[PDB]
């Protein structure tokens, strides 16, 4: 799960 | 004839006697007659090997508890009251591991967006976060919302609570914010970061408390921890809670782990670095990983680094004087979680894959894995359980048996963003219908 | 060679020094040595237990299991004893074996085992689980  | 051993026997070997029976015929015995009770709940030593051996507390976490449980009961006697707790204790332990034991369910909302980037469970507050730029804090008593906390321009990704009501975030927002869940409010916000805040972390060294941020910027800025309300600091240097930033990586900063003035950074450049944070300078740079570390984890007590990356393995490395240990090998996919348990390191991957090894010689002591070979999102363990979360699976492990207890608890749950559990209460971030939820399991 | 336990009736026992030397309290005594206050029958049944563990290394066992199969009273002089001579195992043994008789049993049930008497007013008895 990556940050915008 | 008969004979009323215990109470001829001199006390100590009475108490042999007692430490040879199992903690229900100590109660039993406890009702036996005047002079059986008194002699038994004289005892320390009889509760603190009971507490010790069902994994309650450790040696090193005594101390405390007894603490806790003075402020718990004052006028309660330390012997009676390492009764409490066990008997409280090991009927939690009861039903966690009662496979015909079904927990109370507590649904809330979540956040505007499905996704839940971060959960923090601590002092009976449930704080989550998401990228709809809010964090939502929980009463994990009363079972139910409290208030929300607004404030960063970016979704939050990360935030770590601290003693007091206080917690602090970071977000795509490129702050470091500090808030208040008395007040409710964004008691300061820490510029500097020249990207998204990865990862951060809180430690204490002499009395005073630090903040570790990571960030996409390659760096870790350290700040101090704060003793109209929103104060903003555009400029680091004039920023009185600056402490300055540790440069080394080449690339992010994905994971960050540290307890006193020592802290490990995990980064995508396949490296970690171990700073002292007092001396503000680099320690060790573990390198032999050839992909980028998703975690790690450090381990204060034993003085050693466990090491997670995207190739696939776990590292084990000695901080005495930097170099590798040991190379675990448990995993075909990406390695992006671990924990510590007082008697395991566990680790999970993308390939579903769950593995546990002895906490200190890591020889192999269980392993599990999701049937629908799903990504593990998320997990959380005890001495005594494992909960683990992907798509579609919500599972709870008793690691004493080794099997599987429960399996459809959270079954309508699509996704298990976040989970984490302390006593008789588990809480998990969930995904259901395209919309994030808070689940509170009751196992008291 | 050999030594010599004299029981607290007067008796003495003739017994393999080294196989004697179970006992710390004969250890460190460091030829005729007295074990004051422990009945004959007593003395003798720890003999046997020591001969009987003569090549035996200690850090619920079948034989002792059977050896102190005995009664309550001698059960209870034996214990003593092996505290007295200070033989760690053989306590265990004994401790192990009355715990064994409490296992799995009840207040009433534990009660007519040692024939206690149950001075737990009323009162006191319901506030008691």
């Amino acid at each position: 799960l990556t940050p915008p | 004839l008969k004979r009323d051993l215990i109470t001829s026997l001199p006390f100590e070997i009475s108490l042999k006697i007692f430490n040879y029976l199992q903690f229900e015929d100590i109660i039993n015995s406890l009702g036996v007659s005047q002079n059986w009770n008194k002699i038994i709940r004289k005892s320390t030593s009889l509760w603190k090997k009971l507490l010790i051996s069902e994994n309650f507390v450790s040696p090193k976490g005594f101390n405390s508890l007894n603490l806790k449980l003075s402020q718990k009961y004052p006028k309660l006697s330390q012997q009676d009251r390492l009764r409490l707790s066990f008997l409280e204790n090991i009927f939690i332990l009861k039903n966690w591991y009662n496979p015909k034991f079904v927990p109370q369910r507590t649904t809330l909302r979540g956040h505007m967006t499905s996704v839940i980037t971060c959960l923090q469970f601590e002092d009976n507050y449930v704080i989550t976060g998401a990228d709809d730029k809010m964090i939502r804090v929980y009463d994990s008593i009363n079972k139910k919302f409290l208030l929300q906390l607004s404030g960063h321009d970016g979704g939050v990704w990360a935030l770590k609570y601290a003693h007091g009501g206080i917690l602090v975030s970071g977000s795509t927002d490129r702050t470091v914010r500090v808030w208040d869940i008395k007040k409710g409010c964004c008691t300061h916000v820490f510029e500097g970061h020249n990207s998204t805040v990865r990862c951060l972390d809180i430690v204490e060294y002499k009395n005073i408390k630090y903040i570790v941020t990571g960030s996409r910027d390659n760096t870790l800025h350290v700040w101090k921890l704060p003793k109209d309300y929103p104060l903003v600091f555009h400029t680091p240097e004039e920023n009185p809670y600056f402490v300055g930033v540790l440069r080394g990586h080449m690339a992010s900063v994905r994971t960050v782990s540290g307890h006193g003035n020592i802290v490990v950074s995990g980064s995508y450049d396949n490296t970690l670095i171990v700073w002292d944070v007092a001396q503000m300078k680099c320690l060790y740079i573990l390198s032999g990983h050839t992909d980028r570390i998703y975690s790690t984890i450090y381990d204060h007590e034993r003085k050693r680094c466990i090491s997670a990356s995207m190739d696939t393995t776990i590292r084990i490395w000695d901080l005495e004087n930097g170099e590798l240990m040991y190379t675990l090998q448990g995993h075909t996919a990406l390695v992006g979680l671990l924990r510590l348990s007082d008697k395991f390191l566990v680790s999970a991957a993308a390939d579903g894959s769950i593995r546990g090894w002895d906490a200190n010689d890591y020889s192999r002591k269980f392993s599990y894995h999701h049937t629908n070979l799903s990504a593990i999102t998320t997990f959380y363990v005890s001495d005594n359980i494992l909960v683990s979360g992907s798509e579609n699976q919500f599972n709870i492990y008793n690691l004493r048996s080794g099997k599987l207890v429960h399996a459809n608890i959270l079954k309508d749950a699509d996704q298990i963003w976040s989970v984490n559990f302390k006593g008789k209460t588990l809480v998990a971030a969930v995904e259901k219908d395209g919309q994030s939820f808070l689940e509170i399991l009751d196992f008291s | 060679s050999n030594v010599v336990l004299v029981s607290g009736e007067g008796e003495r026992f003739t017994v393999d020094k080294k196989i004697a030397e179970r006992s710390l309290l004969l250890k460190n005594y460091l030829i005729v040595m007295p074990v004051p206050n422990v009945r004959s029958s007593v003395l003798q049944k720890v003999i046997e237990w020591a001969e009987h563990h003569r090549d035996s290394n200690f850090p619920v066992d079948s034989w002792d299991r059977e050896f102190l199969k005995v009664d309550q009273e001698m059960l209870y002089e034996i214990i003593l004893a092996a505290n007295y001579l200070n033989i760690k195992p053989l306590l265990d043994a004994g401790c192990k074996v009355v715990a064994e008789m409490i296992r799995g049993r009840s207040p009433e049930e534990i009660r007519r085992t040692f024939n206690i008497v149950n001075d737990f007013t009323p009162e006191e008895e319901a506030a008691i689980r």
